[PDB]
């Protein structure tokens, strides 16, 4: 109880700070300083232009007596004469505390709620340190979302980092609006969720809050906007300070918290940006050639640590700016996130909500998730037999396409049948509908019986003779 | 359906409402902490300028402060910016000064210090100095009030925890 | 000497007054003693590499000189033991710092220096000559391997004065004293070893044992020996990891040295409560198989320069067991990942880089490290033998699969397993591409095959024939659908169907769906091969095909049945199985083959 | 449906008692803890201002 004195009685400690005016040099969002006295490298400055105004900034590399500085809102307005910068012998921190639970903050960690500032606990630096592997916890407890295709082939565990590839125009923020509509455990705790808006528009933002209104969940969630009409630099930041919140609130309060990171499209675009001024070199498609270690940073902190019951779980929203797949983003995520969520674009042609096509998507915890005491034991071997089905359906429909049924087999169109049947009803469900997993099972089931016994072969035959009847 | 969408509407307005309470309570709660620490902060303005007004204080405390503010430098010549009902002390520790800042150091002695002819409002500040390097470029505060003003914020979390004691929900700090 | 802290960028740093200091020695940098490698020369100017984060540093600091080489440490307690990119146990330190994170500045012994090791004299004693690499006596570690044999490091000889007696000793405790031209050589337990340097050797030598891994497939089509190496590209959730457990939890090996190199991490956070409890009877009923096998980690958030010396830390650990002639097979999770980590930091520092961005000598590292593999024979008196196999994967991402790292690999390696992606989708595994793979071991395996097998070899070529046969037929099958086929035709597409869906699965997990050993992967050879030949042989002697299979029927069957086999019955009862199953199916095709 | 929007026309002056009754609690008790703890805040304090300092820096 008092080992916390013990931490904060550095408190109680004042240290000055220089100010300096000594602008050597600027080009766009880099700015030079000189005779600098030691500086500590990636620490905070704050700028005073002439007019009265306060920007901050970074240093990003240092040789002797020579900084270079990042200015994160704007660089315009520079003098050389009434330019006060002053350093701080730090990186960059945050006031953290429980208490920020209903509030909103803007993309720098401020509150913009008409509320007054937050007495945070303690300070933490935004970037973390990487977590001990012989300390992890692999993942269980299969997770509910009240949606058919996730909770019956790609179960999801407390803990784990899944994206959803999807494209423009798309309902990628309503499906993720009901899904923590829908939260929860089938075998409770209510999920803290955070929320972290960069780059969008206000028509997003305005529907992300009236859903939380509407839900309540809001009391128990805090978010982070960061809007298309705010300076692109700082844009990097707000995945940081929200991944920082949430690993403070998990690991001291052991709450099971779930993340929304919203738009890794636009993080990468920002980390581009600023490359390019930077002259790296290019990996490819422009990207620099390490973007995928900071995408690691970002992805590869969640899990269970041993002694925290706390848990996060991380769901990035990301876009391919091609409705491709082979784009560098996807393709980087793909091998380090596993799980992996796909969008389809023609059930959205066809107005069938959820637009989601289950074979290119992929859960690769599922496995130890479902199970016994979970589930009944056959939903693993129906979900595989359900896949076999629906690629028969597909490529033997698009067969047809050219030849036509003269030249199908009857096993065809079963296919075609069942295909037809299990889009219609099996996947789709209303906008406040959902189902538990026991129900999607007898639906799959029901579906299935369309074909005779034989057929199914990749289903044991204990299973068969078990559940092939009602 | 009518119907329907009418009951999500009163859903929808109870859920406004009781949400909006909410943020009031926390809003009037914390603002209530705001106005105690402000009081607080008043509290040691007082002190602060009620110290000040002793020379006998005023006077090894400057000297501390110049002191540091020179080891801070780590400049051979200085100029001192302060208030012009201080300079009776400034010019009797100037010699003190000289000394201490190469007696701390392992180097010679400071050589010479410039009190600036121009001086900070006195609403401004109640005391305290503002040491400048001998080209005037780069400058060090260590202004009472702005110490205040620095150490208002970092040692905060202290501060709370002494006026709410223990936090009673972090497990493993 | 000592120096400042000139200019810091990123995980590059630059040092002064550095004059005798010579390029990859080590250096203590900063107040917390990071470690760091010497690269460029500037006259006292010098550029480190840091294997650590920064933003803690500023000019003028001190720095430190270690007049050594980077290397690793020898001896006892390396194994059950998982270390980091640059040997430091994770455990110990987690443990110790009493935290959850991995603090930075941290350092500990390589080896535990509180166990009290039991060593015997050996083969020698008071008052003889010895050279380099030469055993003088072993030391029990475990119950799978209870022999770890002690020699003096190379590049060491003379006559020996003293050896020590049996007993209990701590790794640090002299046991032997030697003197070259003097008394200026007493060895512990232990010693080192540079990393860069590969350990010296008597020989190399061919190597022709076949090495067993229990997937069908590969013992079958692409077989991979003892001694050589393997690459493996592919996207993610390519089964990558199938292979990886079944060869790990399934080897004649007797050492694997797993390494993880910007890995995922959460496979770690799997394996490690897998491993131990994963009990494997070798060596007779020994159910511990940790003892088996060690592990170095590398995750992604880890430093990026680690992310190559975790390589040459296994390399050289794998040669460091080999010495001793038992036999070991290293495997890496990603060399893409060292080639980014490459790129990166020669990017970092500024030099003009080849194609997609690489630097240059890629190549040669690559043809290098796999170099240092193969079969051989151990430095020693008792002279014994050994050999490394080597395995890793490559994660083609820029928009092809001819990327130059693939390129590089696949000029040095002898063994290719091509992997596809639809069959992922398909649910089919192991999801590799039989139409772009291919392997060189077969000419001098066909020496062990006619040792065992004789009859083995002849029959996979007309088995990879069949399915040969099958995607030239397919391009009709899309253009007109099955139209001219003759009986044959289809005899030929539907046998090549059964294959890949029964004899090229190893799904799920179970005995049958673990591990396949040789012997009954060759009785499904004879049984698949039969029963296409007799089908072929009657439709040709005169059978209306589709009569012919609605009549035989439950042969299909039963011959996908007999995988279902428990494998390792006795080596009798399936094969009696076998023999009844070929006698049935003949008979059947006789009365029913005019 | 008017008998249904009666409801939620006089659901108003509920809330205010609901939230007020809760608010007071706390109220009360940071005024009191605060109170008992300014003295020992202000001595804090200025000690920490009045606190002199000497250090070169490490380099």
């Amino acid at each position: 109880f008092a080992i916390n004195k013990k931490a904060v009685e550095q408190g109680f400690n004042v240290k000055p700070r220089l100010n300096y005016n000594t602008v050597s040099g600027v080009n766009g969002p880099l700015v030079i300083l000189e005779k600098v006295k030691f500086p500590r490298y990636n620490e905070i400055v704050n700028l005073t232009l002439p007019d009265g105004t306060v920007r901050q900034g970074q240093v990003l590399e240092i040789r002797g007596d020579r900084a270079i500085v990042q200015v994160f809102e704007g660089t315009s307005g520079i003098d050389v004469k009434k330019t006060t910068v002053e350093f701080t012998g730090e990186s960059l921190r945050i006031p953290v505390s429980e208490d920020m639970l209903g509030r909103i903050f803007d993309g720098s960690g401020r509150p913009i709620d008409n509320g007054p500032k937050v007495f945070a606990e303690d300070y933490l630096d935004i970037n973390g340190s990487p977590i001990n592997p012989y300390a992890r916890i692999y993942p269980e407890e299969m997770i509910s979302t009240g949606v058919s295709a996730i909770d019956t082939m790609n179960s999801i565990a407390r803990g784990q980092k899944i994206p959803i590839f999807s494209a423009s125009g798309l309902p990628h923020n309503e499906i993720a609006a009901q899904i923590c509509r829908q939260a929860g455990l089938v075998r409770e705790e209510n999920f803290s969720i955070v929320f972290a808006a960069m780059g969008v528009n206000l028509e997003t933002a305005r529907f992300f809050k009236q859903d939380f209104e509407e839900n309540g969940s809001l009391e128990r969630t805090s978010l982070f906007l960061n809007l298309a009409n705010d300076p692109t630099i700082e844009r990097i930041i707000t995945p940081r300070l929200a991944l920082t919140t949430a690993e403070y609130l998990a690991y001291q309060t052991e709450r099971h918290v779930l993340t929304i990171l919203t738009d890794m499209s636009s993080y990468a675009d920002a980390l581009r940006e600023v490359s390019a001024a930077r002259e790296e070199v290019p990996g490819r498609r422009g990207y620099p050639g390490y973007m995928y270690t900071d995408l690691s940073t970002i992805y590869e902190r969640a899990g269970r640590v041993e002694g925290r019951n706390g848990s996060i779980t991380q769901i990035p929203i990301l876009t391919m700016p091609n409705d491709d797949i082979t784009h560098p983003i996807p393709d980087l995520t793909g091998y380090i996130t596993e799980g992996q969520i796909f969008v389809d674009r023609q059930l959205h042609n066809k107005g069938i909500y959820p637009p989601i096509n289950v074979l290119p998507s992929l859960s690769r915890l599922m496995k130890s998730a479902i199970g016994e005491g979970m589930t009944r034991k056959d939903h693993g071997d129906v979900s595989n037999q359900l896949y076999a089905k629906y690629a028969i359906g597909k490529d033997a429909a698009a067969m047809k396409a050219v030849v036509g049924e003269e030249a199908l087999s009857i096993e065809d169109k079963l296919s075609l049948e069942f295909l037809e049947k299990f889009e219609k009803t099996f996947i789709t469900q209303g906008a406040y509908e959902d189902r538990t997993v026991f129900e999607s099972l007898d639906q799959a089931w029901s579906l299935l019986r369309i074909y005779p016994k034989e057929m199914l072969n990749r289903i044991s035959p204990k299973i068969l003779d078990e559940f092939y009847d009602r | 359906g009518n119907f329907k969408s009418k009951l999500k509407k009163a859903m929808l307005s109870q859920q406004i409402t009781k949400s909006t309470i909410a943020n009031k309570m926390r809003l009037k709660v914390l603002s209530a902490r705001e106005q105690s620490l402000d009081g607080i902060f008043e509290e040691t303005k007082e002190k602060l300028s009620g110290i000040a007004n002793n020379r006998d204080e005023y006077k090894p405390i400057l000297q501390s402060l110049i002191v540091e503010a020179l080891l801070k430098l780590l400049e051979p010549k200085a100029i001192v910016k302060a208030l012009e009902r201080d300079v009776d002390l400034i010019e009797s520790m100037k010699d003190d000064i000289m000394r201490e800042y190469g007696e701390k150091a392992q180097r010679a002695p400071l050589e010479e210090i410039v009190i600036s002819n121009d001086y900070l409002n006195k609403d401004l500040v109640s005391g305290g100095v503002v040491v400048s390097n001998a080209s005037d470029k780069i400058e060090i505060n260590n202004t009472l009030e702005e110490r205040l003003k620095l150490l208002s914020e970092e040692a905060l979390p202290a501060i709370r925890l002494e006026l709410y004691g223990p936090s009673k929900t972090r497990k493993f700090f | 000497e000592y120096g400042a802290i000139y200019s810091v960028s990123g995980p590059v740093v630059i040092a002064e007054n550095m004059i005798g200091c010579a390029m990859y020695e080590l250096v203590k940098v900063g107040h917390d003693n990071l470690v760091g490698e010497v690269i460029r020369i500037d006259g006292d100017k010098a550029t480190i590499q840091v294997y650590e984060e920064t933003a803690g540093l500023t000019v003028g600091d001190p720095v430190l000189r270690t007049g050594k080489p980077l290397s690793v440490e020898l001896g006892p307690g390396l194994m059950e033991t998982i270390y980091d990119g640059i040997q430091r146990p994770l455990k110990a330190i987690k443990e110790e710092s009493q935290s959850i994170y991995i603090p930075r500045g941290i350092d500990t012994p390589a080896l535990d220096r509180t166990i009290k090791w039991q060593f015997t004299p050996g083969k020698f004693q008071v008052g003889d000559h010895i050279s380099g690499g030469d055993i003088y006596g072993s030391v029990f570690e475990n119950s799978l391997i209870s022999s770890h044999k002690i020699l003096l490091p190379p590049r060491s000889r003379g006559t020996i004065t003293w050896i020590a007696p049996a007993g209990e000793y701590t790794l640090d405790e002299k046991i032997l004293e030697v003197e070259f031209d003097g008394k200026k050589s007493d060895f512990t337990l232990y010693h080192t070893w540079p990393v860069r340097v590969p350990r010296p050797v008597t020989e190399k030598l061919s190597a022709d044992y076949p090495l067993l891994t229990g997937q069908r497939v590969l013992d079958a089509l692409f077989p991979c020996v003892q001694g050589g190496t393997t690459c493996i590209p592919g996207a993610f959730g390519c089964g990558k990891t199938v292979i990886s457990q079944s060869l790990s939890k399934y080897s004649n090996s007797d050492a694997i040295i797993y390494v993880g190199c910007g890995e995922r991490g959460n496979e770690m956070a799997e394996v490690l409560m897998e491993f131990p409890e994963l009990y494997t009877e070798m060596s007779g009923t020994k159910e511990p198989i940790m003892k088996r096998t060690t592990l170095v980690a590398n995750t992604s958030n880890m430093p990026v320069a680690a992310r190559e010396a975790s390589i040459y830390t296994g390399i050289t650990l794998a040669e460091y067991f080999r010495d001793q002639g038992k036999n070991v097979s290293m495997i890496a999770d990603s060399s893409s990942r060292w080639a980014e980590a490459l790129r990166e930091i020669s990017g970092r520092l500024g030099e003009m880089p080849a194609d997609q961005g690489f630097p240059a000598y890629l190549g040669a590292k690559l043809a290098s490290f796999y170099e240092r593999a193969g079969k051989a024979v151990a430095l020693g008196s008792p002279d014994r033998t050994g050999s490394v196999s080597i395995v890793a994967a490559v994660s083609p991402a820029g928009g092809d699969f001819s990327d130059p790292v693939t390129t590089a690999t696949l000029g040095i390696t002898q063994v290719f397993w091509g992997l596809d992606k639809k069959l992922a989708q398909r649910k089919h595994f192991p999801s590799i591409n039989t139409s772009v793979s291919y392997s060189k071991y077969t000419n001098v395996l066909n020496k062990f095959y006619d040792s065992n097998y004789p009859e083995f070899p002849v029959l996979r070529d007309r088995m990879k024939e069949i399915l040969s046969n099958a995607e030239e037929l397919e391009q009709v099958v899309q253009l007109v659908g099955k139209s001219a086929l003759s009986d044959s035709d289809k005899i030929t597409l539907d046998v090549a169907t059964l294959i890949k869906e029964d004899f090229l699965q190893q799904n799920g997990y179970s005995t049958y769906d673990a591990f396949c050993p040789i012997w009954k992967t060759f009785d499904m050879m004879r049984a698949f091969i039969s029963y296409h030949d007799e089908a072929q042989k009657a439709v040709a002697n005169g059978a209306n095909w589709s009569k012919l299979a609605d009549s035989t029927g439950d042969v299909k069957h039963a011959v996908s049945s007999s995988k279902f086999f428990e494998p390792s019955r006795g080596e009798k009862e399936v094969h009696g199985e076998f023999e009844k199953l070929l006698s049935t199916m003949q008979e059947r095709f006789a009365e029913s083959t005019d | 449906l008017k008998e249904f929007e009666q409801k939620n026309a006089g659901g108003v002056g509920e809330l205010e008692k609901k939230a007020e009754a809760g608010v007071q609690g706390e109220l009360a008790e940071i005024k009191k803890i605060a109170e008992k703890k300014k003295d020992d805040v202000v001595k804090i304090l200025i000690e920490t201002v009045i606190k002199p300092s000497a250090e070169v820096h490490i380099n």
